[PDB]
């Protein structure tokens, strides 16, 4: 919300993360599956 | 009245779902009253004695005893002079898997130094906030949770080249 | 390897957390071979024979055996010519309440009347969309979930005057 007086500028601010297969059951290998051998590989950059 | 085979399978699927909260813990850094023969593992103990700390389990899963040739190709683990195969949560009642495999390893330096004589897995360990690391000394923990399974161990030591591997195979009712 | 006393208490707490999904089920409306000696129950059974229907569990709780004077200031259940007392999830360790109580009641013909010889309880049942009524005949169920516990009793009737209060006291590990 704005104050309704003088100039006001509405803007978007993006923020970045490294995100890991410990936070993400999805980053766990489909060669095998869930927490399993082959499974805990790379992390990700993500921007929102 | 009687719990079914598959109930143990379903409770075993519940324990595997708890995996995040499962920590190996090590303790008893000083002598037993008999270092040649450790005391009995009293199931009324809620905690290890002389707690060194806690490490997240590296592998929590359903298993069964393997058989050859058909399993030879699958992910295998060796335990108790027997060979075991990993089972996935949806397969559990197709396989018959009422056994849970639990493991962790202490990577060299990641906890305080020297001997241990107790080994166990808790679940429901909750850290103090802004801590996230998988290895915890008791002064970093907010709730220890519940000691699920544990064992008493002998005078064998740890230092930084000796990454130590500890594991069990268990079921919820070991004796129906 | 061994499951601690408090592990049973926690698994009992988990079954009590599933309470929402729990249904009584009744079946075996035709005779046995010997109506004085039922066949022994088989734990490998996934469901009752001759399923009459499902009724939502009316009461799911931790319990323990009662004693006096300490339980005189509490909720008492009567069953098996023994008296039992209700226990709550955040007290389960402090009371030692590894037993679960299950109970449901069928009022009159809200399921089709007649005899039954199998009593059992399921979790994870789900009904077809919009059917919220706690009495179900099998066609109204979307998924049967899982049969956790049951028995092969000798026959009993149900009639318009009756209300068939069935129950079980059970524990995850009836023998450790």
């Amino acid at each position: 919300k704005i104050t309704g007086v003088g100039k006001e500028t509405i803007g978007i601010k993006l923020t970045e993360r490294i995100v890991t297969p410990d936070e993400d059951a999805s980053l766990l290998d489909q060669t095998s599956g869930v927490p399993s051998y082959f499974s805990k590989g790379a992390d990700r950059l993500e921007e929102k | 009245a009687i719990a079914t085979y598959n109930s143990h399978v379903e409770l075993a699927k519940y324990l595997v779902s708890k995996a995040d909260s499962v920590y190996l813990t090590i303790g008893k850094s000083t002598p037993w009253s008999n270092e040649t023969n450790p005391p009995q593992p009293d199931e009324n103990a809620t905690v290890l004695q002389e707690v060194i700390g806690y490490k997240k389990a590296t592998k929590v899963t359903l298993v069964r005893p393997s058989k050859s040739p058909e399993d030879d190709n699958k992910n295998l683990i060796s335990y108790g002079n027997k060979s075991w195969v990993e089972v996935t949560p949806e397969n559990a009642k197709a396989e018959g898997a009422k056994w849970v495999y639990l493991e962790s390893s202490i990577v060299g330096d990641e906890l305080p130094l020297g001997t241990y004589r107790q080994v166990g897995f808790v679940m429901d360990l909750v850290a103090k906030s802004g801590i996230s690391k998988f290895n915890l000394v008791p002064s970093e923990v907010e709730s220890t949770g519940t000691l699920l399974f544990f064992d008493n161990k002998q005078f064998q030591n740890r230092s930084e080249q000796t990454t130590a591997k500890e594991r069990f195979i268990v079921e919820v009712d070991p004796n129906s």
